[PDB]
């Protein structure tokens, strides 16, 4: 928006103090100011704002939504050399390749796993299937087997898939817009499982974000579902947690959509050079990633220097394993009518205002 | 939405000067912006004669298919600019109208493989590069 | 003849580019 000046948008539930300290040290030896923002439906503001020309220099999110932001024009082709490339995992690279070429910096590697309150509950459930009767058990004691977001189909997709439930068909390189797994035998196991629970008064479907968190955090619940980025807010509220792997349904592992957090530049940026700058030499250095994993947990980041020693913490592990049992999600642009469609289905599910075939069948249509 | 977005932006740099080079539509009926550019492409049509005579052979869907994107994909593996696009958008001219001309039929599929084409392959540098204004300065800039 | 006429595609098309 401003030649001289970077403006950067990360969402809420991420580091940006910690990248807006990067941020200083890059003003300190070049003079230009860094300001990061983490405006509300940011995945969806870019698209908007960046058509018409306006909007961040450089914008951060999960590699899922760039492909669909590289097709529409709005990112400029990143020009890092094989010296740099070869700082970061060749397999956080592949998520952020689209068409042929690099279209954004991959930062770190992001799953979701089970965190449950040791106290609580020395002994996770292997299954999903005793959390109900664990359910009862709690809460004769006053508080809840699990609460986590339902209102993002993020959270609720681990359990989805567990049973055969997919995006789109991966064969022989071409992901296939018409073969989606939305409304198979197993996506409808796996949300139907959901609704029971809520039915039964176990959950709630009212639960979102933040109600999940506070519940957690306060001892409410035994458990929640979650990334990395959350567990500062579960150390700052001293909770004995542990981190490890997602419930089995049905005999077979939750399959997470794993995610890689990633920097694009904007196409219309008059201020590309100095963003390659920040983000090669300044923030994907072990010092930048440090300052911004301070704040919130990144996870397993790209950066192979620094991931060596964040590897070894054990929260970090369980990450990676639930990580090997999920999948990386595709970038293709279709990735975005798929999430906004999975969303209304689980909402128009917990709510009762669909059946889960009903909900399914409207989304495999609108995928 | 988005898919209007690109359907307007194709039509007025791409259809529209086929349409008008096939003599499905007038001069007339090219929009303002229509008629800048085609003197753009008009000169690189010359240009191109002066260097070779294109003779087409395509009876099918498929033969369209295969020769056009043959071509189009080496002009821009290497890279693409607005130039290279002059090009994309007289070739796909002149095989349109072979077509036309040979009572073949096939004008439309040569227009939907071109539509096509700039639609996945070369949209997004298009956009990202400025889009409609900078094609038109660009146009505007050959003049001198 | 057809990879003819794509490099033929290119030169005027990088000349144009670069003539603006
Ligand atoms: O770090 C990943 C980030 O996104 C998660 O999931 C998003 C997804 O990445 C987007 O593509 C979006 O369209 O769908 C998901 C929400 O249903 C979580 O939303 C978020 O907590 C997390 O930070």
């Amino acid at each position: 928006i401003e030649e001289g000046k970077l403006v950067i948008w990360i969402n809420g539930d991420k580091g940006y103090n910690g990248l807006a300290e990067v941020g200083k040290k890059f003003e300190k030896d070049t003079g230009i100011k860094v300001t990061v923002e983490h405006p509300d439906k940011l995945e969806e503001k870019f698209p908007q704002v960046a058509a018409t020309g306006d909007g961040p220099d450089i914008i951060f999110w999960a590699h899922d939504r760039f492909g669909g932001y590289a097709q529409s024009g709005l990112l400029a082709e990143i020009t890092p050399d094989k010296a740099f490339q070869d700082k970061l995992y060749p397999f956080t690279w592949d998520a952020v390749r689209y068409n042929g070429k690099l279209i954004a910096y991959p930062i770190a590697v992001e799953a979701l796993s089970l965190i449950y309150n040791k106290d609580l509950l020395p002994n996770p459930p292997k299954t999903w299937e005793e959390i109900p009767a664990l359910d009862k058990e709690l809460k004769a004691k006053g508080k809840s087997a699990l609460m986590f977001n339902l209102q993002e189909p993020y959270f609720t997709w681990p359990l989805i898939a567990a049973d055969g439930g997919y995006a789109f068909k991966y064969e022989n390189g071409k992901y296939d817009i018409k073969d989606v797994g939305v409304d198979n035998a197993g996506a409808k196991a796996g949300l139907t499982f959901l609704v029971d629970l809520i039915k039964n008064k176990h959950m709630n479907a009212d639960t979102d974000y933040s109600i999940a968190e506070a519940a957690f955090n306060k001892g409410e619940t035994a458990m929640t579902i979650n990334g990395p980025w959350a567990w500062s807010n579960i150390d700052t509220s001293k909770v004995n947690y542990g981190v490890t792997v997602l419930p089995t349904f049905k005999g077979q592992p939750s399959k997470p959509f794993v995610g890689v957090l990633s920097a694009g530049i904007n196409a219309a940026s008059p201020n590309k050079e100095l963003a390659k700058e920040f983000l090669e030499n300044y923030l994907l250095t072990d010092e930048g990633l440090e300052a911004v994993n301070k704040d919130k947990p990144l996870g397993a980041v790209a950066l192979k220097s620094y991931e060596e020693e964040l590897a070894k913490d054990p929260r970090i592990a369980a990450t990676m394993e639930n990580a090997q049992k999920g999948e990386i999600m595709p970038n293709i642009p279709q990735m975005s009518a798929f999430w906004y469609a999975v969303r209304t289905a689980v909402i128009n599910a917990a709510s009762g205002r669909q059946t889960v075939d009903e909900a399914l069948k409207d989304a495999q249509t609108n995928s | 939405g988005e898919e209007l977005i690109y359907h307007n932006i194709i039509n007025e740099i791409l259809v529209g000067y086929i349409k008008y080079y096939i003599n499905d539509i007038s001069e007339h009926e090219l929009s303002p912006y229509q008629q800048q550019i085609k003197k753009i492409l008009t000169y690189y049509d010359e240009c191109l004669n002066k260097q070779v005579t294109i003779t087409f052979s395509l009876t099918s869907v498929q033969e369209i298919k295969t020769q056009f994107t043959g071509v189009v994909t080496e002009l821009f593996k290497d890279l693409i600019n607005w130039g290279r696009i002059c090009g994309f958008i007289v070739f796909s001219a002149k095989m349109a109208k072979y077509c036309k001309d040979a009572n073949n039929h096939l004008e439309s599929t040569v227009i939907t493989t071109a539509y096509n084409f700039m639609k996945h392959n070369l949209l997004p540098w298009m956009i990202s590069h400025g889009g409609q204004e900078e094609f038109l300065a660009f146009s505007l800039h050959s003049d001198m | 003849t057809m990879e003819n006429l794509s490099r033929r595609l290119k030169v005027t098309g990088d000349l144009f580019d670069i003539m603006s």
